[PDB]
RNA sequence: AGACAG
DNA sequence: TTCCCAAAAGCCTAAAG
């Protein structure tokens, strides 16, 4: 289940259209560009509490404390396109971020 | 009629596993779970190793125990499954080059056991 | 092979306490109702209990109305018998001496009715 | 005036039209001369049997490919026109598909794969399963009283059930013989299922016999005949008490001998897997040896040297078959394991091993296979001692050349008797302690007349001896038949007495002890097949007849191979190949591997070959710290290789 | 003769042994019994 | 030396008396539902926008009850095993005494019948394991991968075909069964000719 | 004891008894171990021991 | 380690 | 529990400084 989940998790355009059919891509395209970058900092509780609350209707909450660090990276990038299409703006800045 | 009518079949594509890693059995609360049981069954005792190892080359049946006993190496079968276009007819399941022999880990506890005892079995050169 | 139909009768046990709550299994988003009435019967798929684990950081994700109903296969816990067998009875067992419940407001209706019935059962015991 | 048929084209044809052809009697035309008379059902399914020849449309069909080949067509009519026919059973269409495959494996030059043949085999079954049970739904075989009433109504077998002495030679050889003459004949009952299946194979004849005929003498827990058989068979009703008792005692007989005899004979089956594993390898091919082994063919081990080549006149090889009457009790030079200087250290070639090595599959351990077939053939003789059971002529008891010298048989069916030579000098019995311990009743009992002789002693070893003071130690056991002293010299003894000795062994003066009386009475007990397996344990693993007493394999072989072709049917190669698994080269310098070319070498016992061959191999057996803490074990000696080795380690081949 | 009682669980077994009387050597049957058990 | 394989079942065998092949065994719906879990997984996720978790939502609450959707699945899958009869499997008889108690098999099709936990092996490839219908369960391992197929081949029934104890005979394994040889005696060894004289005249 | 036709008072008189009259069934024995007559259906002393 | 199934 | 079977202990008898 945990390997199906990372192998779920990789992919983040399904997911979103899971959440929200009405979805710009070229968010998506943005948010993974930069994940393409982040992935080398850490992922902090605030960012995971915050992807387990948005994608819950497509991906299983618990499943972020099992999946590896790259599956919470693309999760983190689509629960922060989610929170832009909304327009909850000021939390989807807190999502791909850096402790300082 | 008679018992034994069936209902016990225990089929288990993936096994709930020990902090050890090797599949265990299944508690009440945790048999009483899943439709049909979801045993992981003992198929390779020491007879049926003895035949694969015989009709077979061993190398074969080591790469079926070490799928088995290394969780990488079932982890890896279980994503060959699920990211190929064909989940029938896979190619190779683990790739040897990614993941080499030797994880498995009733042998490496045997070795590790061994080694603290200041001895290890090793291949004539 | 009709006329030689066996009658299995089996028994399900679940705890919930402040490890886990039940989820939503033979109710609407209107009345909640974790598991068959006496004299229902299961689901299509034999689900009874399902309990998820108690997370208050995972409120507004596994206690949603519809993270209710829906049923993770992993992560959930559910007891599964045989499909469209019709429940004979139920017991139930409650702590009532712990003054925070575990189980938050609105998932104990069909719990208090059971168990009021046992106690009135037990209570008429005691005082006969 | 019979119709016509060609052989290959009448193959080619389709199953559809196959099946199509006219109720009819045609000559049959193959590829060589000969023409046989048949009748169309036969001649169909002796084309389903065909099936695999289809596939090669150039070898010729022999005559003898059909089931009905009894009959050719002549000249003269007097030799065709009242022929009995080949009766079809399953194993008659198993041996026409093997004449099919091999036939296409012998008209090439061997150049066919044999697992091909096995394929061809395999689909050649399996269309005849699905035709037959398409086209032949309606002739299908059924079981009613009127079945049982017509084999019980038969007047022989009601004479047959009628009037007969109760005992073994009165019941299981007469009565039992009239109703295998009328069961036998092909004329009395036709149409009948039980008997046409029975004809046929379907039914052994011994559930037949003890429904039909009188039930025979049931065993006890212990491996003993009542006295009194059962007047009963099945088909009519056992209603009596003794018989229903003595029947339930063999089945719960059958009960635990299946139990507790597979829990000893799977350990046995393992450690002899562990240890033949070692053989690896049969190179198919020829390794050009001169070495040769001398083995004698006897009458009963003739059956099993089906397969291995040896030297004829003008030094040429041919490979025995199932019929050779000029070889029997001769001594041959055979091409065994043994000798065979190939280059492979746990190989050998295919010409040494034998005719076998062609039915073994390409990439298979050989000396698995050896020690498999012995384990199935080991197990289900032990399991199905109760197949055997159901003749109560127990197992005679055979006295050796020194035994002879000693003892006699006659006037008794059981119990031996003593040589009028013993007269000629004081002779004197020296029996074990531990063998006799309830014997000094004898002396507390006033009367012994109904003391059982067999409670008094139960005796393996007699000594013998005489002053000059010499004597010798005589074997009177015969595996489970411990036999017991008689009453006549139970009586002797209680009138003499008797004294111990300084090896702690009772002694018995015989003098005076009146002749000619029965003298060590055999119990009515039938050998156990478990035992057997016991003694080849211990064969494989005063004078005994263990494997390492033996200087060379070439005369070790023959012993093993009577030993156990006496119960069961063992080829020669497998016992070979075990044998050669149980061999050491230099045991002096600790070397452990196997011998080349396989006579250079000595024996050994199991356990130190398995904890000082290979210790991948020593950690499947028993007792893995005992080669951990071996000095031996950290040498840098040449070692063979063991499956396990791969499955030690993780899968590391280096 | 196997005999239980509340505490021992007790066997009496026999063997044979010899003893000379007037000079000829005879046969007896000694009946025993373990009743120590740390004996064994 | 071997404990508790992955993906692999265990249940009674019942088998199919139909025209058949040797090399075909059917899977029931529970247990090809569960042990192919994750082909059922992959294929929903492949062909439907499904996410994961409710494809393994869909295949649990369908095995205990039947639908199309998965039974296509099961056929395609089967299908797409191309050179092959089916899924490549391995089918085991307890006690492993000889070639034949272990022998391959190749998966074509889960029963459409839930109630059905049955395996239908081959009635051919009864007689080289002890396999008898009397209530016994078998063992089945999945092989994931064609090099495992092509390894097991060498255990496929058609290496026990020769009598391994007999130079030139096949072994007595493949004997047909009782039933069988019954019907081929009542319809070959029955008098609806006259002799061969009388036939002539 | 009494029941089956022994008088023991004493375990001495137990020795006596077994040396001199219960000794008959250690050699040859009237009764048989084989048999099931003469025996006791006893529940509570195995339950309470 | 006891029962049951093969 | 009881039978198998090998490995270490232990014992009388015999050979060299
Ligand atoms: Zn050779």
């Amino acid at each position: 289940d945990i390997v199906a989940y990372n192998l779920d998790a990789l992919d983040v355009v399904k997911l979103v259209h899971k959440i929200d059919d009405t979805v710009p891509v070229e968010l998506i395209q943005e948010c993974l560009d930069c994940v393409a970058v982040t992935a080398t900092k850490d992922i902090y509780p605030h960012q995971i509490l915050l992807a387990q609350w948005v994608m819950h209707k497509a991906f299983p909450a618990r499943a972020f404390s099992h999946i590896n660090k790259n599956a919470v990276n693309h999760l983190l990038a689509a629960a922060q396109s989610l929170m832009w299409h909304w327009g909850f703006q000021q939390v989807a800045v807190f999502m791909q971020v850096e402790l300082y | 009629l008679l018992e034994k009518i069936g209902e016990d079949w225990s089929a288990a594509a993936s096994v709930k596993t020990q902090p050890f890693g090797l599949p265990s059995k299944l508690n009440n609360a945790d048999r009483a779970s899943t439709p049909g049981r979801e045993t992981a069954i003992r198929s390779f005792g020491e007879s049926e190793t003895r035949s694969y190892n015989c009709t077979v080359g061993p190398g074969p049946t080591a790469e079926i125990l070490d799928q088995t006993n290394n969780p990488l190496a079932h982890a890896a079968v279980i994503e060959s499954w699920l990211t190929a276009e064909k989940p029938s007819s896979v190619p190779v399941a683990v790739d040897r080059e990614k993941i080499p022999f030797g994880g498995s880990r009733p042998v490496a506890m045997f070795d590790h056991l061994l080694e603290c005892s200041g001895i290890a079995l090793e291949y004539a050169p | 092979l009709k006329r030689m139909m066996p009658t299995s009768y089996s028994t399900a046990v679940a705890n919930a306490g402040r490890k886990a709550f039940f989820l939503n299994m033979y109710g609407d988003d209107k009345i909640y109702k974790p598991f068959p009435d006496i004299g229902d019967v299961i689901r299509p798929d034999g689900v009874i209990f399902a309990i998820r684990d108690h997370d208050d950081d995972l409120a507004p994700a596994e206690m949603t109305p519809r993270a209710l109903r829906t049923l993770d296969r992993t992560f959930d816990r559910a007891v599964i018998g045989t499909p469209g067998a019709k429940v004979i009875d139920i017991d139930i067992w409650r702590d009532e001496r712990v003054n925070p419940s575990p189980t938050p407001t609105g998932m104990d209706a069909q719990l208090v009715k059971y168990h009021t019935h046992l106690s009135s059962y037990y209570r008429e015991l005691l005082k006969i | 005036n019979l119709n016509r048929y060609k052989a290959r084209d009448l193959l080619n044809l389709s199953y559809d039209d196959l099946w199509s052809l006219p109720s009819e009697w045609h000559l049959i035309e193959f590829d060589d001369g000969k023409t046989v008379v048949s009748v169309d059902r036969i001649t169909k399914l002796s084309v389903l049997c065909w099936y695999p020849l289809k596939h090669y449309k150039d070898c010729p069909i022999p005559s003898d490919h059909h089931i009905d080949f009894n009959r050719i067509l002549t000249d003269n009519p007097k030799d065709y026109l009242n022929v009995e026919g080949g009766r079809v059973t399953s194993k008659a269409m198993v041996k026409h598909l093997n004449k099919a495959i091999w036939n296409i494996y012998d008209w090439s030059g061997e150049t066919v794969d044999p697992e091909v043949l096995s394929k061809l085999a395999i689909e050649g079954k399996n269309w005849l399963y699905n035709q037959t049970t398409v086209k032949l739904s309606e002739y299908l075989a059924t079981l009613s009283m009127f079945d049982i009433a017509e084999v019980y109504n038969h007047p022989k077998v009601r004479e047959a059930n009628h009037n007969i002495e109760p005992t073994t030679y009165g019941i299981e050889k007469i009565s039992y013989g009239k109703v295998k003459e009328v069961f036998n004949d092909p004329t009395q009952f036709i149409g009948n299922s039980i008997i046409e299946g029975l004809r046929s194979g379907t039914q052994k004849t011994e559930q037949l016999l003890q429904a039909f005929a009188w039930r025979g003498f049931p065993t006890d827990i212990n491996s003993d005949i009542f006295k009194y058989p059962v007047t009963t068979g099945y088909i009519d009703g056992i209603w009596n008490l003794y018989e229903n008792m003595i029947e339930s005692r063999s089945g719960t007989k059958a009960l635990l001998y299946n139990k507790e005899l597979l829990r000893v004979t799977e350990y046995f089956n393992r450690k002899s897997q562990l240890i033949a594993q070692y053989v690896q390898r049969l190179h198919p091919g020829d390794c050009k040896t001169t070495i040769l082994a001398e083995y004698p063919v006897t009458k009963l081990t003739l059956k099993a040297f089906k397969g291995k080549y040896y030297q004829k006149e003008d030094g040429k090889l041919d490979w025995i078959r199932g019929n050779e009457t000029h070889l029997i009790g001769t001594k041959q030079k055979f091409r065994s394991v043994f000798g065979c200087n190939h280059p492979d250290s746990q190989g050998i070639c295919m010409t040494c091993y034998g005719r076998l090595g062609i039915n073994i599959p390409k990439g298979t351990n050989i000396g698995q296979v050896a020690a498999v077939s012995m384990g199935d053939k080991i197990t289900s003789a032990v399991l199905s001692t109760k197949h055997t059971d159901a003749s109560s002529a127990v197992e005679q008891y055979k006295l050796g050349k020194i035994e002879s010298n000693y003892l006699r048989t006659g006037e008794i069916p059981e119990t031996l008797y003593l040589k009028k030579e013993l007269t000629q000098k004081d002779y004197r019995l020296v029996i074990a302690r531990s063998e006799a311990e309830n014997l000094a009743d004898i002396l507390m009992i006033d009367d012994l007349t109904a003391y059982p002789a067999t409670s008094a002693t139960e005796l393996t070893s007699l000594a013998l001896v005489y002053d000059d003071e010499c004597g010798d130690v005589l074997t009177v056991s015969l595996y489970n038949r411990r036999a017991s002293l008689s009453i006549e010299m139970l009586k002797h003894i209680k009138m003499v007495r008797w004294e111990l000795d300084q090896r702690d062994n009772i002694v018995i003066s015989l003098r005076g002890f009146d002749f000619n009386l029965p003298f060590l009475t055999l119990p009515n007990k039938h050998v156990n097949m478990y035992e057997v397996m016991k003694r080849f344990q211990s064969f494989l693993h005063t004078s005994k007849t263990y494997l390492k007493n033996y200087k060379s394999p070439i005369e070790a072989l023959p012993v093993f191979a009577t030993m156990a072709n006496e119960k069961i049917s063992l080829n020669i190669s497998h016992c070979e190949i075990l044998i050669y698994a149980m061999m050491i080269r230099s045991a002096q310098y600790r070397d452990y591997r196997l011998p080349k070319p396989g006579i250079n070498g000595q024996f050994e016992k199991y356990n130190r070959l398995m904890q000082c061959r290979s210790l991948g191999g020593a950690m499947a057996f028993e007792k893995q710290h005992e080669p951990l803490n071996n000095p031996g074990s950290f040498l840098n000696k040449m070692r063979n290789d063991h499956p396990y080795d791969l499955l030690v380690k993780g899968g590391k081949l280096r | 003769i196997f005999i239980p009682f509340r505490r021992t669980k007790l066997t009496f077994k026999q063997t044979d042994h010899h003893y000379m009387c007037n000079g000829q050597r005879k046969i007896m049957y000694v009946i025993w019994s373990q009743i120590h058990n740390e004996m064994a | 030396f071997g404990a508790r394989l992955n993906a692999t079942a265990r249940a009674v065998i019942t088998s199919i008396s139909d025209p058949h092949d040797y090399d075909e065994l059917h899977i029931p719906w529970g247990v090809g539902c569960q042990l192919l879990k994750y082909h059922l997984t992959n294929k929903l996720k492949a062909k439907f926008n499904m996410t994961t978790r409710e494809a393994f939502s869909f295949v649990y609450e369908n095995v205990l009850q039947y639908n199309q959707i998965i039974a296509d699945l099961f056929k395609e899958l089967i299908a797409e095993a191309a050179p092959y009869k089916g899924m490549g499997c391995t089918f085991h008889r307890n006690p492993t005494l000889q070639r034949g108690s272990t022998q391959q098999f190749f998966i074509t099709k889960v029963k459409d019948d839930i109630n059905d936990n049955s395996i239908s092996m081959s009635v051919l490839c009864l007689k080289a394991p002890n396999a008898d219908f009397d209530g016994d369960q078998l063992n089945l391992t999945l092989m994931p991968d064609v090099y495992l197929t092509k390894a097991t081949e060498r255990i496929a029934p058609h290496t026990w075909v020769l009598s391994i104890d007999e130079p030139h005979e096949i072994s007595g394994n493949l004997e047909l069964q009782g039933p069988v040889v019954e019907t081929i005696i009542n319809w070959a060894h029955e008098k609806y000719l006259p002799p061969l004289e009388e036939w002539l005249k | 004891l009494k029941t089956v036709g022994v008088n023991v008072s004493t375990i001495w008189e137990l020795l006596y008894e077994i040396m001199t009259s219960l000794a008959h069934h250690l050699y040859a024995t009237d009764i048989d171990e084989t048999s099931m007559y003469g025996k006791r259906l006893t529940v509570l002393h195995y339950l309470m021991s």
